[PDB]
């Protein structure tokens, strides 16, 4: 897995890493899942989610 | 906003509107409590600083619904690369002088990392573009806040299919004059959905260019200044509104 392609399966961001290693991570106001990947909001208003529409 | 819809109220949170003495001077993008993105070429004209107001949390501005924000502007920051009056380097940022309360009404859009933003952002095809600019060239500007889908064009692609873009631009929307971003909606977001959370990717900036049959929507193309602007709101803020900060 490698962030220029699919985004390294993040759904956030991405670093490459010393060898085939790849760690996903998660803007603030959200914590990364132990999938790896995944994230999901730590606050009531996070970034670039639309609060009417979430709920 | 030409050819698009009324965003509904609560839908683009992170729009901001910027007012003069009252008038409304461009749009803008809340990306923190206290950091706001918008176009540097709003601000060429200013002569009293004092007189700019950040309002979030805006729909419809023939009412008052008690959702608005206003709040005094601390800093306009600039990078030392625009030239007033020019297209290249259309950005600032703006330091609000109190904090908004993020609310259901208000909330922020994520400044992406650089390099999600250039892999993974910058391929998604569709982003919206908002504001309260005119509904058509030559044209009343908008009551309520006006929201627009327009497609993004790989640069050479732009060149072709017009009828003078950097690597800090970017264009988007449609040659046929239908839609496009307009005077008034300058500064505003541009804004990019990827996996259930959306980003900034754009600031609407300037050309001779509203609806204009063979042309498209030109983009300060905010990837080029992620680092740039996290530099700035990690630093204390500096006496005196206007501060020119040194690009790259
Ligand atoms: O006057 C200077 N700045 C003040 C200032 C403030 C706010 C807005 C504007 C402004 C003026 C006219 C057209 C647009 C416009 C067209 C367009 C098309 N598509 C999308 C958005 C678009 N916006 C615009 O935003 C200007 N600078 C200046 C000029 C001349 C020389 C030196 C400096
Ligand atoms: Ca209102
Ligand atoms: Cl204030
Ligand atoms: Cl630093
Ligand atoms: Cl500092």
């Amino acid at each position: 897995l490698i962030c220029v392609n699919e985004n390294g399966g993040c759904e956030q961001y991405c670093s490459d890493h010393t060898g085939t290693k790849r760690s996903c991570r998660c803007h603030e106001g959200y914590s990364l899942l132990a999938d790896g990947v995944s994230c999901t909001p730590t606050v009531e208003y996070p970034c670039g989610k639309i609060p009417i529409l979430e709920k | 906003i030409v050819g698009g819809k009324v965003c509904p109220k609560g839908e683009c949170p992170w729009q901001v509107l910027l007012l003069v003495n009252g008038a409304q001077l461009c749009g803008g993008t809340l990306i923190n409590t206290i950091w706001v993105v918008s176009a540097a070429h709003c601000f060429d004209k200013i002569k009293n600083w004092r007189n700019l107001i950040a309002v979030l949390g805006e729909h419809d501005l023939s009412e008052h619904d008690g959702d608005e924000q206003s709040r005094r502007v601390a800093q306009v920051i600039i990078p030392s690369t625009y030239v007033p009056g020019t297209t290249n380097h259309d950005i600032a940022l703006l330091r609000l002088h109190q904090p908004v309360v993020l609310t259901d009404h208000v909330v922020p859009l994520c400044l992406p990392e650089r390099t999600f933003s250039e892999r993974t952002l910058a391929f998604v095809r569709f982003s919206l573009v908002s504001g309260w600019g005119q509904l058509l060239d030559r044209g009343a500007t908008a009551l309520e806040l006006m929201v627009l889908n327009v497609p993004r064009l790989m640069t050479q692609d732009c060149l072709q299919q017009s009828r003078n873009i950097t690597e800090y631009m970017f264009c988007a929307g449609y040659s046929d004059g239908s839609k496009d971003s307009c005077k008034g909606d300058s500064g505003g977001p541009h804004a990019t959905h990827y996996r259930g959370t959306w980003y900034l990717t754009g600031i609407v900036s300037w050309g001779q260019g509203c609806a204009t049959v063979g042309h498209f929507g030109v983009y300060t193309r905010v990837s080029q200044y992620i680092e740039w602007l996290q530099k700035l709101m990690r630093s204390e803020p500096r006496p005196g509104v206007l501060l020119r900060a040194p690009f790259p």
